[PDB]
């Protein structure tokens, strides 16, 4: 994670000064929202795969996912490791107030922190930013099923 | 003034949305049951957890059990509360398990069950949504005078 | 063209003065400016 | 709102140990956890009886009629 | 730790001067100051608090004949119309040997450009085929009590000091 | 660093009040409006500093300084309360001439002088 | 607001989808739903 | 793609959103000659193509007087010269040209005369001008020059018209398709309506799981036929 | 001894001496004790046409006590209002002066109606009972109360919320509908609310009380500003991006001829409806269209239309930004353009429209017998009033009961104002308490206002709302949280030129778009130079407690403005400051809170704490745990934990859970059954579920310490095995004991009331 974020924030700092190539499709802000993040959505790769390959055998969830009773690997992943990025809306987290989503991060930001990706597991406990963060993308979908 | 107890239907819950109903009434002597003899008020499915992702619900059952076992009531608090590393502290110096697994016996058989049961108090409540006020049934009664239907 | 007049600092609408020469001149005001060979720029 | 006669979970008789248990606690008082080993609650789903019970009867009794 | 003490004086009060701001007139033209429009024919309106500035414009430079005088009844000076509203806490400033002189500004007029001649224009072409309400039906109701003009006054420069010495 | 640029802006204009009032002495008939708080202390009797701080005109003369400090500021302070100032309204465009009125019989529009700029003090909160 | 004729077939509530088409039945039961693994699939 | 997707095509809606238009080209492997087709069915606002949109008020002669360039026509490259965005000026007649005014200044510029308030209208042709479509097709906003995934170019055309870009030469017209059902029912007939309805439904329903039998599809196709 | 972790001490010293029903406690407070001098003031006096010198004025008004009496009345006790069904209310003691035969008489303690009083505020009889006169009356002490007793039912009016009203908001769409609301209200003085719309790129005005729109040229030179470059000064600055977009505007004034104020004022004079009574003409009417007619809340009263013509303008210069940028829009959903219209506020809205019934039907009979025969017979005025008495009892009690609020002078139809008081449990009286209602619930969006908003972050519960057809339309209020008080602002005015801005009458129209200019509740006021240094100086002297708390200043940079809103219905949060990398409120001041002295109030006046608004939160920058604090910060969370509200304070450990989890349980916390009140055996009640041994639970939270939970319990604790078994616990089904249902776990107990009134008869 520590190298994910590394090189989000010098990506950054790429950015704050105008240098970012971009693709035949986006403008340089939305450029930057694919490079970080299509880098936070492969740390739920990486550090769920040293997770699911190290949950012994016996174990519940383990099971309950090889039969295809209730589980996935995803929910075990949630469980353990990385809870990952919450999406909303295909976006990050929406600005929630001038220039930043939250007022605990400083203005400016788009940094991984800030814009959404809870790190800590469900086992571990979700920092109240990123308490937060999750609530949204909870109703999100809660009213996505009405 | 009305007195009921829990039939086959009526709604229970923890507190950690897994709303549940009554299936069956189990004799307790076809409960299982650990050294000391102690036999579960209610038994819980395992596969309530996986889909739903209720990982305070497993740290409520040791802050219950290592709480009931130390004499204090603990706190489950957001952003804090008591810790599972210590929790996990009161609960060896009993001499049971860290984890709140328990070697279960089972009531019908005798046996030692294959699988350490996860063990100890939650909290439950009862719900309003009972089967004695819903279970209703009709066959011929009034109709609505003017669709004369039922 | 986006040019104001002094004195009343209204819009200088060009006209067709006595269909003759071109002048912009203030309505409203008897400002006015005769043989102006103006232009603007828009990119 | 008055306390259970019986654990649930064994049917151990903890109705007598309420009255003996606010003893312990209010005089010669103790940590709330070697009072209920004193009156001999092993068991932790007997220990759950009298420690998390609520004890509503005491102001219940003070709405009644005069009488 | 300070060098230097300027006397920050005060005036007195029995003046009731105003201030003007000719919103149309730029006050710089090459990095100087731009120069006052000249001559006036200025009127006041007690009660209603109007000023009304008559500055004759020039012709033969870039003004018309035919368009003034034959709807228009021939005008070749502008009226600019503004209302004195108070504003407190606002004070003139002139420095005589290093020392300010504060003397208390009554109103601000914030004088914008007026058509007199459109009004005579909309009476006289009709009548071929033919709370805040009351504060302009005591303005229009009003007569416009004429102020004859006094450039150059240099007695209010002693007036203040001869008050400021008690 | 917003503070900063707001700092030294008005070190810029601490100067620029200095040449301006300068330059301005004796230029007969040449005004600078400038803005005072709209109540001022009493003068009667003293109001100390911190009494006029808590619950924020005939007068007769010297009843304040504009002090220069050595650093590159000014203060006006005005009987014993001390303000603070600066050249603060605007570049204004608007042309100002201050004109006086006459009452009912001896009715003249003395138009005294020009504006030069506008200052504003405000008590130092 | 009252109520016409074409007020009486208008709507979810009216005739033909609330008399014609969806009506109350008779012979029938409602009951909260619990499982039993013992008893068949049919 | 969502549920809207197919309820846009269950009802014959004249008027969808997103109406991208495939297209197949004869030169799948000339990044240049794509570039030279894109321009041709892209249409280009005259905003694009010039400088500066300029008027000139001379004693008695009023004109805009527009000057474009010829680094931008190589550029994108377009088959563009000075003279028939002069007819595409005509040819719009949204501002009320009397045609015959316009005069044409040397390889770099055209004089849009006018002469009868006559300022009112030359300030509405002020704005009104360079806005024009200059160059392709009114209803196409957009296209995207798309690589597939074995490298080939067919790109996604995103307006209405179909018989245009089957029609422009470099897009072979046999292979070229459209979202649009009812767009395709008036150049293609019913037949290849009905196949569309079934193939646009076979494709919105499989990129959410939903492993419908196609015959449940082919019904539905045919009481829309 | 202290440390860090024990900051929190400020949440149960906020809850102290505030609770959790002080929104309604304190809204109705504010109306028996302040509303209701301004309800008789702005209607005091009765005119009779019939021979004008029968006049008829009220001096002043006071509920529950004669001025005579030294001693407040006696009321029947809450609970016996219960049982017999009657209305628990307080008696409405004006006084009056008025005039009879050839002298004016006062009179004194009239009784105009009775007033349907609430729980817990001034005038009722539980305010200050010390637990064994709660007895005594039969009342539970743990009772939250803020709610009416109105025919024995128990009825609560929630928290209603509204957009911001007197503010400016910025839509836009495809099709370029670029629309300006502005919901005018001045109470109703008048009530009024424009528009701004471009159509065809063209800027108008719309308003209902006007025929046909006008554009925004000619409109402007109805206001003073007629000058026509400072119109290209006033709303596009020197950028030369807005000038282009607005120039279409300038033409077509001088397409219509129009060009002096006469003449534009004129204009809209032959487009109004609504000519009823004086037949002035189309100048005196124009001239009214401006002075209360269009933007109400900014009256002129003389000759000078400066700062409204500055308002139309800082409008349409929003317009402009919106039309070259698309993406500079207002959120209608964001927690700052909202208000939140309380309980007091509601009912002054309903006591004063049968207060204008009452005078009004009073009028219309008191020269029904003026004008009759016996003249020299007169008549002491004061016979008629219980006449019309029983229609101020009878309105007061029929809004709160139905809920329906038929307000015919202020033109509102709302329904569902009211809810019946949820007893379900003890949690569902205190969680249909802290509820809020929207404007939503009557045409349908797709994620609009049910997303939740990153801005409620301690203002609004971020699980409690319902699942289903209302999930994020209802929402809940945190613990610490404040609803502003609306207050005075002329004073906040006179503040804002002392501390350096300069007028709006003294400021050029070319120059004004470069310098911040202040915005006292959206109204342009002043230019200031320094806006930093003067925002500095104004928390400085609210954290000194000159100028008031809940008085909100933020620097806004895109709109380069300083806006400073005091007006009511904001939501404030506690924060604790901090300065210089260092949080004030050392660890002297946390041993003095717990040790009984220096109480929260003396931490916002010795200025530790202080209460945030929402949009003051953007000037801002929060740390969270006092390890987090960098110099840059400027603030820090009391306690993390209250962001969920009193509901969701019963889960333990919830940001372990899954999110959608959290929600279902504040749901179900509601439904669960336990303890109610300490009278529980004393009520009446028509369905009321009881636990028989309910037993506090072992895992429990702060938030439930806090609300006292834990006294009134709804669960027991089960000794759960978390195992597959029997196959009849598949998906949700539990399996159960029957041997802890013979002891008695879970055992329930059902009581319902059965109400015949043994009516007599006409007969
Ligand atoms: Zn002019
Ligand atoms: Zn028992
Ligand atoms: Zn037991």
């Amino acid at each position: 994670v520590e190298i994910a974020y590394h090189k989000c924030d010098e990506l950054i700092t790429l950015f704050n000064k105008g240098e970012l190539e971009t693709q035949p499709g986006c403008n340089e802000e939305q450029t930057l929202e694919a490079k970080i993040g299509g880098l936070l959505s492969k740390v739920r790769e990486e550090v769920g795969d040293v997770c699911i390959n190290e949950l012994d055998n016996w174990n519940a969830p383990l099971i309950m996912a090889t039969c295809g009773s209730k589980g996935s690997t995803l929910n075990v992943s949630q469980m353990v490791a990385v809870v990952g990025q919450q999406i909303i809306s295909g976006n990050r987290v929406p600005d929630g107030f001038q220039d930043r989503s939250l007022p605990h991060f400083p203005k400016n930001s788009k940094t991984p922190q800030s814009k959404g990706f809870v790190r800590n597991s469900f086992f571990s406990g979700l920092s109240p930013p990123e308490f937060l963060f999750h609530a949204i993308s909870g109703r999100e979908g809660l009213v996505d099923t009405a | 003034r009305q007195n009921r107890r829990p039939e086959l239907g009526d709604k229970f819950s923890s507190r950690h949305g897994q709303k549940g109903v009554c299936g069956i009434i189990v004799k307790q002597e076809d409960m299982p049951f650990n050294d000391q003899g102690i036999v579960p008020d209610i038994i819980m499915n395992p596969h309530g957890f996986p889909s739903r992702m209720t990982v305070g619900k497993m740290i409520e059952l040791i802050s219950g059990k290592a709480g009931v076992l130390n004499g204090t009531l603990e706190y489950g608090t957001c952003f804090g509360g008591s810790k599972l590393e210590d929790m996990s502290k009161i609960l060896v110096d009993q001499g049971f398990n860290y984890s709140g697994k328990d070697m279960l016996y089972s009531g019908i058989t005798g046996e030692c069950l294959q699988a350490y049961i996860f063990f100890g108090p939650i909290y439950y409540q009862k719900l309003k949504h009972m089967v004695l006020d819903k279970m209703h049934a009709r066959a011929r009664g009034p109709r609505a005078v003017l669709t004369r239907q039922p | 063209m986006l040019s104001f007049c002094p004195s009343c600092n209204n819009m200088l609408l060009i006209t067709s003065g006595d269909s003759g020469v071109y002048t912009l001149a203030c309505r409203s005001c008897p400002y006015e400016f005769p043989i102006e060979g103006i232009e603007i720029y828009d990119r | 709102m008055i306390v259970p006669v019986r654990c649930f979970s064994c049917g151990k008789v903890v109705g007598d140990k309420w009255e003996s248990y606010l003893n312990l606690l209010q005089e010669d008082e103790l940590d709330e956890g070697t009072a209920l080993s004193r009156l001999g609650l092993k068991r932790y789903c007997c220990r759950r009886m009298i420690l998390t019970h609520v004890d509503l009867i005491e102001k219940f009794l003070r709405y009644n009629p005069l009488e | 730790p300070v060098i230097e003490e300027f006397p920050l004086k005060i005036s007195g009060e029995e003046e009731s001067l105003h201030v003007f701001q000719y919103a149309n007139r730029p006050r710089l033209v090459g990095r100087k100051p731009a120069e006052h429009p000249f001559i006036s024919a200025a009127r006041y309106k007690p009660k209603s608090h109007l000023w009304e500035i008559d500055i004759p414009l020039d012709e033969q430079a870039f003004y018309n004949k035919d368009k003034a005088e034959s709807e228009w009844n021939g005008v070749n000076v502008q009226t600019l119309k503004g209302v004195g509203v108070e504003n407190n806490g606002q004070y003139a400033a002139f420095v005589k040997d290093m020392q300010v002189y504060l003397v208390p500004i009554e109103r601000v007029a914030q004088l914008k450009p007026f058509f007199k001649y459109i009004d005579d224009a909309n009476v006289t072409r009709k009548q071929e085929d033919a709370g805040s309400l009351l504060a302009h039906k005591v303005a229009d109701e009003e007569a416009n009590i004429e102020l004859t003009w006094a450039e150059g006054t240099f007695e209010q420069f002693k007036d203040t000091i001869v008050k400021e010495a008690e | 660093k917003e503070a900063a640029a707001e700092l030294e802006l008005l070190n810029a204009d601490h100067q620029h009040i200095l040449r301006k009032l300068k330059k301005m002495n004796n230029k007969p008939e040449r005004f600078m409006v400038f803005q005072l708080p709209t109540r001022l202390p009493a003068f009667e009797r003293p109001a100390v500093k911190e009494e006029k701080e808590d619950m924020e005109r005939e007068l007769a003369g010297k009843v304040g300084s504009i002090r220069v400090h050595k650093s590159g500021k000014l203060s006006v302070k005005i009987g014993n309360v001390v303000m603070d100032i600066g050249k603060g309204a605007e570049t204004t465009f608007l042309q100002d001439v201050i004109a006086l009125s006459i009452a009912d019989d001896a009715s003249s529009a003395e138009l005294l002088g020009r504006v030069d700029g506008k200052i504003v003090v405000t008590p130092q909160i | 607001p009252i109520r016409g004729f074409c007020q009486r077939l208008k709507g979810k509530q009216g005739r033909f989808r609330g008399n014609l088409s969806g009506k109350r039945v008779d012979f029938s039961g409602r009951t909260v739903i619990s499982p039993d693994p013992n008893l068949s699939i049919d | 793609l969502g549920v809207p997707r197919i309820k846009e095509i269950i009802n014959a809606s004249k008027v969808i959103s997103t109406p991208i238009i495939n297209a197949v080209l004869v030169n799948d492997n000339d990044e240049r000659a794509a570039r030279v087709v894109k321009g041709r069915v892209e249409k280009t606002l005259l905003s694009d193509v010039a400088f500066y949109v300029q008027d000139v008020y001379k004693d008695n002669l009023s004109f805009i007087q527009v000057r474009i360039d010829l680094g931008t026509i190589d550029k994108l490259q377009l088959e563009l010269t000075i003279e028939d965005i002069a007819v595409a000026i005509t040819r719009a007649s949204k501002l009320k040209i009397q045609a015959s005014d316009v005069n044409i200044i040397g390889k770099d510029r055209i004089a849009i005369n006018v002469f009868p308030d006559v300022f009112y209208r030359m300030q509405q042709l002020r704005r009104a001008l360079p806005d024009v479509v200059v160059k392709g097709l009114p209803d196409i906003s957009r296209a995207v020059i798309n690589i597939r995934d074995d490298g080939k170019r067919e790109l996604l055309v995103e307006g209405y018209g179909l018989r245009d870009v089957m029609c422009t030469d470099g897009v072979i017209g046999s292979r070229t398709t459209t979202n649009h059902v009812l767009e395709v029912f008036s150049v293609l007939g019913i037949e290849a309506a009905r196949y569309s309805i079934i193939r646009e439904i076979n494709y919105t329903m499989s990129n959410h799981g939903m492993s419908v039998d196609p015959r449940h599809i082919q019904l539905l196709g045919d009481v829309m036929t | 001894i202290n440390t860090a972790q024990d900051k929190w001490h400020l949440l149960p010293a906020f809850l102290k001496v505030k609770g959790l029903v002080k929104q309604h406690l304190d809204s109705f407070n504010y109306f028996v004790d302040t509303d209701l001098k301004k309800i008789i003031k702005a209607n005091q006096l009765i005119l009779s046409d019939v021979d004008p010198e029968f006049y008829l004025k009220y001096v002043d008004i006071r509920v529950g006590k004669k001025s005579s009496s030294s001693t407040k009345d006696y009321l029947t006790p809450p609970h016996e209002c219960r049982l017999r069904d009657m209305t628990y209310s307080a008696p409405i003691y004006v006084d009056i002066e008025y005039t009879r035969g050839r002298n004016i008489i006062m009179h004194k303690d009239v009784e105009i109606g009775r007033m349907p009083i609430m729980l817990r505020s001034n005038k009722c009889i539980l305010y200050d009972a010390d637990e064994s006169k709660m007895a005594k009356l039969n009342e539970c002490p743990l009772d939250p109360g803020g709610y009416f007793i109105v025919n024995g039912t128990e009825k609560v009016i929630l928290v209603q919320e509204q957009l911001s009203k007197n503010r400016i908001i910025v839509e836009a769409d495809e099709k370029k509908g670029i629309v300006q609301a502005s919901v005018t209200s001045s109470t109703h003085e008048r009530k009024s609310k424009t528009y701004v719309i471009t159509k065809n790129g063209k800027i108008y005005l719309k308003h209902n009380s006007i025929a046909e729109e006008i554009p925004i040229a000619i409109v402007l030179k109805a206001c003073g500003i007629l000058s026509d470059l400072e119109i290209m000064q006033l709303v596009c600055g020197n950028d030369s991006s807005y000038q282009d977009i607005f120039a279409v505007n300038l033409e077509e004034s001088s397409k219509l001829d129009i060009y002096t104020q006469q003449q534009a004022l004129e204009y809209i004079g032959a487009k109004v409806k609504t000519m009823r009574r004086q037949k002035l003409t189309i100048l005196q009417e124009g001239i009214e269209a401006i002075a209360t007619t269009v933007i109400a809340h900014l009256t002129v009263e003389a000759l000078d239309f400066r700062e409204k013509a500055l308002y139309i303008a800082m409008m349409t210069r929003r317009v402009v930004m919106a039309m070259y940028n698309p993406k500079m829009i207002d959120d209608r959903d964001y927690v700052g353009n909202k208000r939140l219209e309380l309980a007091g506020q509601l009912i002054s809205l309903l006591f004063e429209d049968l207060f204008k019934k009452f005078n009004n039907d009073f009028k219309l009979s008191i020269d029904k017998v003026l004008k009759k025969p016996n003249r020299a017979m007169e008549y002491d005025a004061l016979l008629s009033i219980n006449v019309h008495s029983n229609n101020i009892t009878s309105g007061l009690n029929r809004a709160i009961s139905t809920g329906n609020w038929s307000l015919k002078r202020f033109k509102m139809e709302r329904a569902g104002v009211t809810h019946v008081l949820s007893r379900l449990s003890y949690i569902s009286a205190l969680g249909m308490m802290t509820r809020i209602s929207s404007q939503f619930e009557k045409s349908r969006k797709v994620s609009g206002p049910r997303a939740l908003q990153p801005s409620q972050f301690g203002m609004l519960c971020t699980a409690d709302t319902p699942e289903g057809e209302a999930c994020g339309l209802v929402k809940n209020l945190a613990l610490m949280t404040h609803i502003t008080t609306d207050d005075e602002e002329e004073p906040i005015k006179k503040l804002c030129y002392v501390l350096g801005v300069e007028d709006i009458t003294l400021i050029d129209s070319a120059s004004l778009h470069l310098n911040y200019g202040v915005y006292l509740n959206g109204t342009l006021i002043g230019s200031i130079r320094f806006p930093t240094k003067f925002v500095t100086q104004f928390r400085h002297l609210r954290r000194t407690g000159k100028v008031s708390e809940f008085i909100s200043i933020y620097s806004n940079s895109h709109q380069m403005a300083v806006h400073i809103a005091t007006d009511g219905g904001r939501i404030c949060r506690p924060l604790i400051i901090v300065s210089d990398g260092q949080s004030r409120v050392k660890d002297i001041h946390l041993r003095k809170l717990l040790d009984g002295e220096l109480d929260f109030d003396d931490f916002l006046k010795l200025g530790l704490v202080e209460y945030l608004d929402v949009n003051e939160e953007n000037d801002s920058y929060i740390a969270l745990y006092e390890k987090d604090i960098v110099p840059s910060m400027t603030h820090l969370e009391i306690e993390p934990f209250t962001i969920l509200g009193a509901v969701a304070g019963l889960i333990p450990y919830p940001h372990h859970n899954q999110s959608p989890r959290n929600t279902y349980q504040c749901a179900m916390g509601k439904q669960a059954i336990g303890a109610i009140a300490y009278n529980q055996f004393k009520r009446i009640d028509t369905l009321l579920y009881l636990m028989t041994y309910p037993q506090q639970p072992m895992v429990k939270t702060k938030t439930i310490e806090l609300i006292d939970y834990d006294k009134l319990p709804a669960g027991q604790n089960a000794t759960v095995a978390v195992m597959s078994y029997s196959g009849y616990d598949i998906e949700d089904a539990l399996v159960l004991n029957k041997s802890s249902i013979d002891r008695g776990f879970g055992r329930c107990e059902t009581r319902r009331k059965t109400t015949t009134v043994l009516k007599r008869y006409a007969n």
